[PDB]
């Protein structure tokens, strides 16, 4: 779109710190232990990045949503678990809590996280809930003086790292979509108990398990909001979300066709360079044209979330094209780049590996296009 | 008439003064109708001039003049390649070559910066000149600018005078290059023609000062070359001063160290020797690191030697290695994969050394060399030494 | 306590190396960024600043409008005021005309203690200005700073030698330019840019700064500039020969001599 000049100055800094500080030697050693040093999440945080679109009222940074985007663009460009641990904060762990949450809950929690003392999970499938995040089974019961819930929740991102996790279980059983409540859980608590940690095939830095909530107690001045608010809750924070996974979709993406161009323009095979055989300039082109076409799709439904209309639609776009295309991009690179493309000390394997959840995770491209033909389809 | 001396006009004066010869407003020989002093006289002074500069000339007298750095009393070699070429700068306009020199009890430097081709000699034998002072030499140097002054001041580029040279040129108001590379003089108009590279080395430009008498440079060490040694000519050693004052130098040295850099990263380095598969032992890095040595920079390696054992992925150049830009390149014993050309393409001047001639490194390589390494390698620090550095 | 860094903008001479093989290297368009140098100096004040509480910090600039953006993303780091030199006439000046200004800006604010600026620019390369706006106002001068550390009311300090370095003691107010081997420069905040871009930025002129409306810039300015060419390419990869081992080294060495560092 059009950048706002702060926004500009936000683009810089996020690409010189990105850059300078996820060094090959570091995420080389992130791979092969699965563990992201703490001391860079720290240093985030010192900057601010975990704070982006929440406002100094709240002791954020005052950024708007094409910020958050510009950071999450320029970082998941460099790394994809950096993304992860950077869109938590902003978005899904400060959403909830921007939205349904009372000025204490703010103050004891939001700001812990905004500057890495503390880590929040959101957790929200099951499993046998996925797409179908309304057909939860994990129950919530009201005792007076707090609630009591029993349930597990599969593929919680950080949640071992994490020190407390907002877990949305079933109040009003008969109610289904209209009767879940949003809860703030210690994971420290008594009941709450963690799965292994789950071997994924990329994004290897962050830990991703089960929690385990059995006859867990929660006091009840750590619910969410108004009481079977929490499905609303969880879809108006999804939106946003949708927007960071669209917005690391449009990072890597950029990325990996940089070392894309890069290598076609150093290798050599039949005397002329690989760049100038018709085929593979053609195919840059292409991926070029893609990643620029939608790069604007998702900048505008950001731009929308600005503005204040509506952008449920436009972010669903957003996620679907991005993730998609971005996908077909990071295969692309890896057959410029030959035979060594397949190598792990070439960083496009790394992409091609991580951009592959894109698709499914936070809604599948399937639920994608069930959101937005359902939306073009209701005379 | 009625300046009431009220002293508030002093330093917004461009050549901060005129003022004490013997009196604040008492100017003379420095207006140049700025219009700084137009009001800022609380009853409005001196009103009526100002289109006219200074230019009145008699601005030609002479001195070609070396500066020679004397560490701990001793000529530091860069004056011998400044009295190299800038004799020949003194022959070409027409001039004797003179040179200062300011130490604390420096007596036989006078007879070696005579030999060495300067015709005349200054020389400062206060043992308040000791250790290196940006005041002290500022000072005393700018105190035969009144008595002698000269019309080129050269200067070297080491960390001494790229230290003088700008607080010597404001004072006087002349004109100065940076570090320079070749210079002349315009035979019929009587100035110097100032050369350097700027813009980081990609935009060369003749910067001349035509209304500014003397003119200085500070020259880089390594361009010219020594003059003839012990004619031993003559010398017309000539006095200034030394008058210190009770506080006329706010520079003051706790401690002087030399250290020896041993840690450089391949990535910093300016000069790097780079050896692969050609060395068959792990050992043969110590001929590069003698190589590396005389140079002032590292050793890198290539893939083979990592996955072989013989050094650690640190030191590795290519596309998964690190890329380096130095101002030389080893190319030692590497068949040349596009994996290792990568990372150094753009290397100020490439050098290969390889047995076989159908390795593809002399495509870029600047200068090649077929050969064993292990023989042409020692051979080229022969003659490294034998020319000085 | 005031420290006054001098801050310049300056085009990337890091990636503009290339050009054509038909052409002078003066791109479209390139790239303006905070010359390094200028940033270790500014970062020795934002850690005085982090020490000293309640020392305020104006970085001062002469240039163009568009230096202003550079202005901001010093003000992003820390910096308390900006103020930026711009005039019809300050353009295209050497150093001597170029000092004069700066300091002259320097004289009309709240008087400061300490004054900063970097070794030299990467677009100039010249490493006199600083030196020249101290010794214009009459202070001391220390370059090729490698360690700074203020002892409360004066300085001492490290001065990087070729082979080492000089502790100096000097008193302040005093000039002493930056080298980048001191200090890793912090980086901006989010909150350190949309705070930055708020703070207005004052403005001044040749009529503006009480200076010299006649002669600044070009029209004072002894060194000028003349030509401006660029340097040959080599091109010719061809071998050096011999009969013997050392016979080669020789021309190797000599050819390497000549037109060279060596
Ligand atoms: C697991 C594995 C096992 C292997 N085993 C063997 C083995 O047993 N034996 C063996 O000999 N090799 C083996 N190889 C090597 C492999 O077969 C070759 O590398 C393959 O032919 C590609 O080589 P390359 O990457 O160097 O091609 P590159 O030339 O480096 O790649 C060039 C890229 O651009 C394209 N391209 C190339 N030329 C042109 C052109 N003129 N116009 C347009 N596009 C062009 C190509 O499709 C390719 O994507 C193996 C490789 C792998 C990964
Ligand atoms: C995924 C991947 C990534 C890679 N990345 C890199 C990378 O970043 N950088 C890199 O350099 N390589 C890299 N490689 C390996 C690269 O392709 C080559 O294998 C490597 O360059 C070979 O080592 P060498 O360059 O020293 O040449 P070699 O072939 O190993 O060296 C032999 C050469 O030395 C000569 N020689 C032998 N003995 C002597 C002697 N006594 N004196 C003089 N010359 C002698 C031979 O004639 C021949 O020219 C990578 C490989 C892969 C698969
Ligand atoms: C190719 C070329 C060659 C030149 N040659 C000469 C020459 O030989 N002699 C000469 O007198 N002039 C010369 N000039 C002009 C001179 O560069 C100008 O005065 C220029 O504005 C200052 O750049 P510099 O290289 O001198 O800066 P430097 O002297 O390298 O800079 C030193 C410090 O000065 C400070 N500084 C300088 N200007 C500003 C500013 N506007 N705002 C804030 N801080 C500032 C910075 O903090 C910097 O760290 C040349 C210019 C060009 C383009
Ligand atoms: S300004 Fe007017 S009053 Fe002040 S000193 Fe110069 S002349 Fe005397
Ligand atoms: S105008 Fe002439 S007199 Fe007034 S200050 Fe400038 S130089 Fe000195």
């Amino acid at each position: 779109m059009y950048f706002s000049e702060q926004n500009k100055m936000i683009r810089k800094l996020a690409r010189d710190f990105a850059e300078k500080e996820l060094t090959t030697e570091i995420l080389d050693e992130v791979e092969e232990s699965g563990e992201f040093p703490q001391e860079i999440l720290d240093k985030m945080a010192k900057f601010g990045f975990f704070g982006i679109k929440i406002p100094k009222s709240l002791g954020g940074s005052g950024g708007d949503h094409m910020s958050y985007v510009i950071c999450m663009e320029e970082f998941a460009r460099v790394s994809g678990v950096a993304s992860v641990y950077l869109s938590s904060p902003n978005s899904l762990a400060g959403g909830p809590l921007l939205l349904s949450g009372t000025e204490e809950q703010i103050e004891k929690y939001l700001k812990p996280i905004i500057t890495g003392k503390k880590k929040l999970a959101f957790a929200l499938t099951e499993p046998g809930a996925g797409s179908d995040a309304g057909g939860m089974s994990t129950t919530a019961v009201d005792m007076g003086d707090y609630y009591l819930l029993n349930g597990r929740k599969t593929f919680i991102t950080m949640a071992p790292l994490c020190d407390d996790a907002v877990i949305y279980a079933k109040t009003d059983m008969s109610k289904g979509t209209r009767g879940i409540s949003a809860f703030i859980v210690d994971l420290k608590s008594e009941g709450v108990s963690m799965g292994k940690n789950e071997h994924k095939m990329g994004l290897i830095g962050c830990a991703t398990s089960d929690i385990i909530m059995e006859d867990v107690k929660v006091p009840k001045e750590n619910r969410l909001g108004e009481v079977n608010k929490g499905f609303s809750n969880a879809m108006k924070t999804l939106d946003v979300g949708r927007l960071g996974v669209a917005s690391q979709s449009i990072g890597v993406a950029q990325g990996a066709l940089d070392e894309a161009i890069k290598y076609a323009k150093e290798r050599k095979q039949f005397g002329k360079r690989i760049a100038d055989f018709q085929a593979i300039a053609f195919m840059i082109a292409d991926m070029a044209t893609k990643l620029e076409a939608a790069k604007l799709l998702v900048y505008n439904a950001a731009s929308l979330m600005d503005n204040k209309k509506n952008a449920t639609k436009e972010a669903s776009m957003a996620k679907f094209y991005a993730s998609e295309i971005c996908n077909e991009i990071c295969a692309k690179a890896v057959q410029i780049h030959g035979g060594y493309g397949y190598i792990k000390e070439y960083k496009v394997e790394r992409m091609y590996r991580d951009c592959r959840v894109f698709t499914i995770y936070e809604g599948t491209s399937q639920v994608q296009q069930m959101v937005i033909s359902g939306m073009l389809l209701k005379k | 008439e009625k300046c009431i001396g009220c002293s508030k006009c002093q330093k917004s004066c461009p050549f901060d003064a005129i003022t004490i010869e013997n009196k604040i407003a008492v100017i003379g020989d420095a207006c140049t109708n700025c219009g700084t002093c137009i009001d800022v006289c609380p009853t409005e002074a001196i009103l009526q001039e100002g289109t006219e500069k200074i230019v009145r000339d008699l601005s030609m007298y002479k001195g070609v003049w070396v500066f020679a750095e004397q560490r701990e009393g001793k000529i530091m070699p860069v004056v011998f390649e400044l009295l190299g070429e800038g004799k020949k700068l003194a022959n070409e306009i027409g001039t004797e070559l003179c040179a200062i020199l300011c130490g604390s009890n420096v007596a036989e430097l006078t007879d070696e910066l005579f030999a060495y081709g300067a015709d005349k000699v200054y020389l400062a034998d206060a043992p308040e000149l000791e250790k290196y002072t940006t005041d002290g030499y500022s000072k005393i140097i700018n105190e035969a600018i009144g008595l002698y002054k000269p019309e080129i001041v050269l200067y070297g580029a080491t960390h001494i005078g790229r230290d003088l040279a700008p607080c010597l040129a404001v004072k006087v108001n002349t004109g100065l290059t940076a570090d320079c590379t070749k210079l002349e003089i315009d035979p019929d108009d009587k100035k110097i023609r100032q050369t350097r590279p700027a813009f980081g080395g990609n935009l060369m430009a003749t910067i001349v000062c035509p209304g500014s008498r003397p003119q200085m440079s500070t020259v880089r060490p390594g361009v010219m070359d020594k003059a003839a040694y012990d004619p031993s000519q003559k010398g017309e050693v000539i006095k200034l001063d030394a008058t210190f004052n009770e506080g006329d130098i706010r520079t003051k040295v706790l401690e002087i160290v030399k250290t020896t850099t041993d840690n450089i990263s391949i990535s910093d380095a300016d000069f790097i020797v780079s050896g692969g598969m050609g060395l068959g032992k792990p050992e043969g890095f110590e001929l590069l690191k003698q190589l590396a040595d005389k140079l002032g920079g590292t050793v890198a390696t290539s893939r083979a030697c990592v996955d072989a054992g013989w050094a650690d992925h640190a030191q590795q150049v290519g596309q998964t290695g690190t890329t380096v830009k130095p101002q030389i390149y080893f190319a030692c014993g590497i068949s040349g994969a596009i994996q290792h050309i990568a990372g150094m393409q753009d290397s100020d001047i490439i050098i290969a050394i390889n047995k076989n001639e159908n390795a593809p490194i002399f495509e870029v390589a600047d200068y090649g060399i077929v050969g064993d390494l292990y023989k042409v390698i020692p051979a080229i620090i022969e003659e490294l030494d034998k020319i000085g550095k | 306590m005031r420290i006054l860094v001098c801050a310049k903008q300056v085009p990337d001479t890091n990636e503009v190396k290339i050009d054509p093989k038909t052409g002078t290297m003066i791109r479209e368009g390139v790239p303006s960024i905070l010359n390094p140098d200028d940033a270790n100096a500014l970062e020795a004040a934002l850690v005085i600043k982090d020490e000293n509480p309640g020392t305020e910090v104006i970085v001062m600039t002469m240039g163009p409008p568009q230096a202003s953006e550079m202005l901001r993303e010093c003000l992003a780091m820390g910096a308390d005021e900006a103020y930026l030199l711009s005039d019809r006439a300050f353009g295209g000046a050497d150093t001597w005309a170029t000092s004069a200004t700066l300091a002259a800006g320097i004289k009309k604010v709240k008087k400061v203690d300490l004054v900063l600026a970097g070794r030299q620019a990467i677009d100039g390369d010249t490493a006199q200005v600083g030196s020249q706006i101290a010794q214009r106002l009459k202070m001391p001068v220390v370059t090729y700073v490698e360690d700074i550390k203020i002892e409360d009311k004066k300085a001492i300090v490290h001065r990087q030698m070729e082979d080492g370095y000089e502790v100096i003691e000097v008193q302040l107010p005093c000039l002493l330019t930056c080298v980048k081997e001191l200090n890793d420069p912090r980086y901006m905040s989010v909150g350190g840019i949309m705070d930055a871009y708020e703070q207005p930025i004052t403005i001044w002129n040749h009529e503006d700064i009480g200076l010299s409306p006649e002669a600044c810039g070009l029209n004072a300015s002894p060194t000028q500039v003349f030509r401006s060419f660029s340097p040959p390419a080599k091109g010719g990869g061809e071998m050096i020969t011999g009969t013997t081992v050392n016979e080669v080294a020789g021309s190797l060495v000599s050819k390497l001599k000549e037109k060279h560092i060596i």
